[PDB]
Formats: C-alpha cells, sequence, structure tokens
C-alpha cells in the first residue's frame, strides 16, 4: 500500500524533476545558439517560468499527502566494475563503469562550503532575540500579512 | 485594422494590471510563516528567497510594459485624433 | 579552454549548468533508486532532536532577508523610474503641428506635396520619420 | 491637445507611484518592528488606489 | 559528530585482513565515530559466545545485510526488543572497507534543490545587474535602390551570358 504511495511520489517527483531539466537545458541552450537580440523581458521571463514553475511544483508535489521521505534510506546491492549498457540506456547519455567512485559520488549531503558558512552565519544570527521577540514578529507579521490579502481581496471585488 | 490595435491596447491594460496585482499578492502570501514539514528549513527560504526576487523583476517588468502602452497610446493620440489636428490646423 | 562565441553571459552560464550536473544527479539517483536493482531502498524510523527552535527563527531571519532584497529590487526600479521619466513624442507634435503625416505598419511616413492643396503632379512626397530626437 | 497628453503625463507618474507604493509597503513589512500598523494600512490604500486609477 | 554524514572512517592496516565477520571485526576494533562504544556488540565481544549474545542480551545490535567479497559489505544497526523482533536504527554500507552512513531519501534530494536554488540565485542576480532600462531608448546591455536597378539586373545577366566566369 505505502509502497505503491512511494512509487507513485517518486515517478511524480521524477516527472517534475525532468520538466526542470527540460527547461533549464532550453535555457542554456537559448543563450548559446540564440545570444544575440536577446532583451532582459526574455530572459526574466524564462528566470520566472522556470523556477516558479518547477520549484514550486517540486514545493506542492513534495508536501501534500506525501510518505515521509526521511524514512526511506538508499542503499546499493552490487558493485560490479563493468560496462553495463542496460545502465547507460537507464541514466540517459551518462554514468560510466558502476564502480567504487558513482555512489560515494552521489550519496553526499554536504552542501557546499559557503552555504555551509552561510548557515554557520544564521546560526551566529539566531543567537540573537528568541522566543519573545521572535514569538511577537511571528504573529505581528501573520496578522497584517492576512489584513493586506484580506484589503486586497476585498478590493478584488 | 484600428479595431484591432484599439483592442490589442485594451489586453495589454488588462495584462499588466493583472500581473502587478498577482506578483504583489503573491509575494504577500509567501510573506507569511508556515511551520515546515519535509521542506528542510534551508532549501525552503532559499525558495521562497528566489520566488520574491522573481516576483519583484516581474513587477518592474510589468511597470515599464505599462510605460510602453502609455508612450503607444500617445503616439495613437498624436497621429490619429481628428479633432486636436483640426484645430492645430485652424490655428 | 573556449566556448561558442560568448564571452558576455558565461558565469550565468556555468551557475545553470551546475544546476544542470546536480538536477541530472537527482534524475540519476531517483532513476536508480526506481529500479530495484544497483540501488535499494529500506524503511526506517529515526528520528531528530532539534538543538534550537529552528523553524521560527530561520524562518523569521531569512524572510526578512527575503523581504529586504524584495524590497531593494523594487525601489531601486522606482527610483530607475523617476530618473528616467526626468522627448520623441514632444516632437511629433510639433512635427505634426507643423506637417501632415501617418501611420502605416510600424512605420510613419508623411506627404510632403501640394496634393492635399491642389496639384495633380504625379509624384508623391513620402518622407519617412527615423527616431535618431527626431530626423527625416 | 495638453489635456490628453497631461493625462497621459499624470499616469506616467502614477505607474512609477504604484511602483514606489510596492516598494514603501514591503519596505515597512521587512522592518523587524513595524509599529505603524496604520500606515502600513495607508499605504496599501495607496497602492491599490494608484493601480486601480491608473 | 554535529553531522554524522559528513564523517568517514577506515582504518588501513586491517584492509588487508577483511573476512565477512572481519568486517564486524574491523568496525569494533576501536574509536569508529558511527559504531557504538557502549553496543550489546562490546559486552559480546568481552567474555565470550558470540553465537547467542546478540540475542539474549537485548538492546542495538550491528547486523551485516549484504555480503560482496572484495569490497562490499552493508552493515545494518538494529534495535531488538526480543528474539526476532527486529527494528532498524540506522544502515553503514562499506567501500573498499570504508564505511558510509546511509542517507536518507529526503535528505539527498533537499541538498541538491538547496544547491539548485542557489546556483539560479547567483545568476539571477548576476543578469539583474547587466540590464539597464530607458523609456525613450528601451532595454540594453551594460556591456537603398533606385527602382531603375530592375534594368541594371537585367543587364547584368546579359553580362552574364556574353562574358561567363571563369575560375
Amino acid at each position: 500500500r505505502e509502497e505503491k504511495q512511494l512509487e507513485a511520489s517518486l515517478d511524480a517527483l521524477l516527472s517534475q524533476v525532468a520538466d526542470l531539466k527540460n527547461s533549464l537545458g532550453s535555457f542554456i541552450c537559448k543563450l548559446e545558439n540564440e545570444y544575440g537580440r536577446l532583451t532582459w523581458p526574455s530572459v526574466l521571463d524564462s528566470f520566472a517560468l522556470l523556477s516558479g514553475q518547477l520549484n514550486t511544483l517540486n514545493k506542492v508535489l513534495k508536501h501534500e499527502k506525501t510518505p515521509l521521505f526521511r524514512n526511506q534510506v538508499i542503499i546499493p546491492l552490487v558493485l560490479s566494475p563493468d560496462r553495463d549498457e542496460d545502465l547507460m540506456r537507464q541514466t540517459e547519455g551518462r554514468v560510466p563503469v558502476f564502480s567504487h567512485e558513482v555512489v560515494p559520488d552521489h550519496l553526499r549531503t554536504k552542501p557546499d562550503p559557503e552555504v555551509e558558512e552561510q548557515e554557520k552565519q544564521l546560526t551566529t544570527d539566531a543567537a540573537r532575540i528568541g522566543a519573545d521577540a521572535a514569538q511577537k514578529q511571528i504573529q505581528s507579521l501573520n496578522k497584517m500579512c492576512s489584513n493586506l490579502l484580506e484589503k486586497i481581496s476585498k478590493e478584488e471585488r | 485594422s484600428k479595431e484591432t490595435l484599439l483592442q490589442s491596447y485594451n489586453k495589454r491594460l488588462k495584462d499588466d494590471i493583472k500581473s502587478i496585482m498577482d506578483n504583489f499578492t503573491e509575494i504577500i502570501k509567501t510573506a507569511k510563516i508556515e511551520d515546515e514539514t519535509q521542506v528542510s528549513r534551508a532549501t525552503q527560504g532559499e525558495q521562497d528567497n528566489y520566488e520574491m526576487h522573481v516576483r519583484a523583476a516581474n513587477i518592474v517588468r510589468a511597470g515599464e510594459s505599462l510605460m510602453k502602452l502609455v508612450s503607444d497610446l500617445k503616439q495613437f493620440l498624436i497621429l490619429n485624433d481628428f479633432p486636436s489636428v483640426n484645430e492645430a490646423i485652424d490655428q | 579552454k573556449f566556448q561558442p562565441s560568448l564571452w558576455p553571459w558565461d558565469s550565468v552560464r556555468n551557475n545553470l549548468r551546475s544546476a544542470l550536473t546536480e538536477m541530472c544527479v537527482l534524475y540519476d539517483v531517483l532513476s536508480i533508486v526506481r529500479d530495484k536493482k544497483f540501488m535499494t531502498l529500506d524503511p526506517v524510523s529515526q528520528d531528530a532532536l532539534p538543538p534550537k527552535q529552528n523553524p521560527q527563527t530561520l524562518q523569521l531571519i531569512s524572510k526578512k532577508k527575503s523581504l529586504a532584497g524584495a524590497a531593494q529590487i523594487l525601489l531601486k526600479g522606482a527610483e530607475r523610474l523617476t530618473k528616467s521619466v526626468t522627448d520623441f513624442n514632444s516632437e511629433l507634435l510639433r512635427l505634426r503641428q507643423h506637417w501632415k503625416l501617418r501611420k502605416v505598419g510600424d512605420k510613419i511616413l508623411g506627404d510632403l506635396s501640394y496634393r492635399s492643396a491642389g496639384s495633380l503632379f504625379p509624384h508623391h512626397g513620402t518622407f519617412e520619420v527615423i527616431k535618431n530626437p527626431l530626423d527625416v | 491637445l495638453a489635456n490628453e497628453r497631461l493625462r497621459a503625463l499624470e499616469d506616467i507618474e502614477r505607474e512609477i507611484g504604484a511602483i514606489l507604493q510596492n516598494a514603501g509597503t514591503v519596505i515597512l513589512e521587512l522592518s523587524k518592528e513595524k509599529t505603524n500598523e496604520r500606515l502600513l494600512d495607508r499605504q496599501a490604500a495607496a497602492f491599490t488606489a494608484s493601480v486601480q486609477h491608473v | 559528530r554535529d553531522n554524522l554524514l559528513g564523517i568517514s572512517w577506515v582504518d588501513s592496516s586491517w584492509i588487508p585482513i577483511l573476512n565477512s565477520g572481519s568486517v564486524l571485526d574491523y568496525f569494533s576494533e576501536r574509536s569508529n565515530p558511527f559504531y557504538d562504544r557502549t553496543c550489546n556488540n562490546e559486552v559480546v565481544k568481552m567474555q565470550r559466545l558470540t553465537l547467542e549474545h546478540l540475542n539474549q542480551m537485548v538492546g542495538i545490535e550491528y547486523i551485516l545485510l549484504h555480503a560482496q567479497e572484495p569490497i562490499l559489505f552493508i552493515i545494518r544497526k538494529q534495535q531488538r526488543q526480543s528474539p526476532a523482533q527486529v527494528i532498524p536504527l540506522a544502515d553503514y554500507y562499506i567501500i573498499a572497507g570504508v564505511i558510509y552512513q546511509a542517507p536518507d531519501l529526503g535528505s539527498v534530494i533537499n541538498s541538491r534543490v538547496l544547491t539548485a536554488v542557489h546556483g539560479i540565485q547567483s545568476a539571477f542576480d548576476e543578469a539583474m545587474s547587466y540590464c539597464r532600462y530607458h523609456p525613450s531608448k528601451g532595454y540594453w546591455w551594460h556591456f537603398s535602390s533606385i527602382f531603375q536597378r530592375q534594368r541594371v539586373d537585367a543587364l547584368l545577366l546579359d553580362l552574364r551570358q556574353k562574358f561567363p566566369p571563369k575560375f
């Protein structure tokens, strides 16, 4: 039951990542072969459609009615140093010999040290005001933001 | 035709106003803080930052398009608003 | 090291292709995860303890920074509009006030002949108007 | 002649005002403390009035 | 200890001695940050009887899953509540005698999309710098025929025929 739900989540999220992949590839090849006459509206439109559509769709398929993806853990069965043409046909024009390097390259959750230094700076900024001014700011922001969305939703009528 | 051009101007105006309103409302909605579940704070925050910046860029672009619409309307008025040509000719 | 003649817009392509590499990493890892061979899944119930109240404070500082950047780009565009408005169509006002003009296609033409004034001279005085503020 | 053209000039300035009111509203929302929430409501009504009369 | 996923643990002197049980001996020399010192398996190794002391001494045990003879031995950590009651804690797969904790399916996608949004953010904030606007000019980046030529052209064709080109 839940494994069918996991299979559906994996297929749907692979679909969204495939759309983002094709969007990124189309944008980069458009920048290369279409370099001339390129207005700032064209690239703003591409940036907006790419990031808006594919980030929001990935988030909404990541946060509704899904199995918890912390529960599934990735483990390999075999490591066989041979040119597997079925793997070449599976992963699309990429992924050479299934050997000791590719799985230690892919199962990598250490980020780049720049955003790690960013995270250090966020923890540094977390050492400031908390739990009274924090709750107060959260409540006031949510209140005034709901008030403004109420204003605009009223005036839209 | 003249009718077709006027319709096109109407379409552009409606689209620009709609885009400014939608982008501002969406920025305000994302500005809501919500409790996280399977979104990994850091990723959620960068995605939100990108969305806000892109929407602000879209609002500025819509303002530039409204300036373009005003310029086109000015050109149409200067070229073929018959009464003012007649008063200019007579004066 | 050379690329298809793109000497501006190279760093944007570097960032975008790095994104393309890690997105191909995601497609790769979920595809090899999706087949049972070469990669497998095990359901594990594990739990984490958040050492600090991360959603409140992290969402707070990140949303204030995001709103800061958004207001920056918006107000920068606003002051660009202020300096931008503070000349072509004024010269079209003066030119139409002295001369006879019309628009065909995107082109803006004008009549130079006395055919409005009564001459049957077989020659049209079509002069073009060219933005260059204005030229003929 | 100056009438409709000056109307177009005013709408140019009010498009600028619409963008500046958008920016000022998110300026006030980005503040750590935003005490003048009434002024936030005033800037919001100013923004929507600008867009509507444009 | 802060991020257990970003650590690696090896011992090079224990690489050429690698057999099936010697994977878990390799796992239990000492001073692995992944493998616990307070595991039951240490108390198994203290006195004797490694056959049933995984089971009579209830707790966290370290169960080897899948065996490939050169490099790949999958060590899985479980908590037992009784004999034949197995509950997963964590996974640790070895590659050439190098243990890696197996990451979750969520955290890998989150880390990749984190790098995604960061890279496209840098790209977009670079691209937003170049565009310059004016209402008159538009956008930019910060970086005839006199119509008697039909007769001249027919004369050119007659010249082509009357005098041909010769490479």
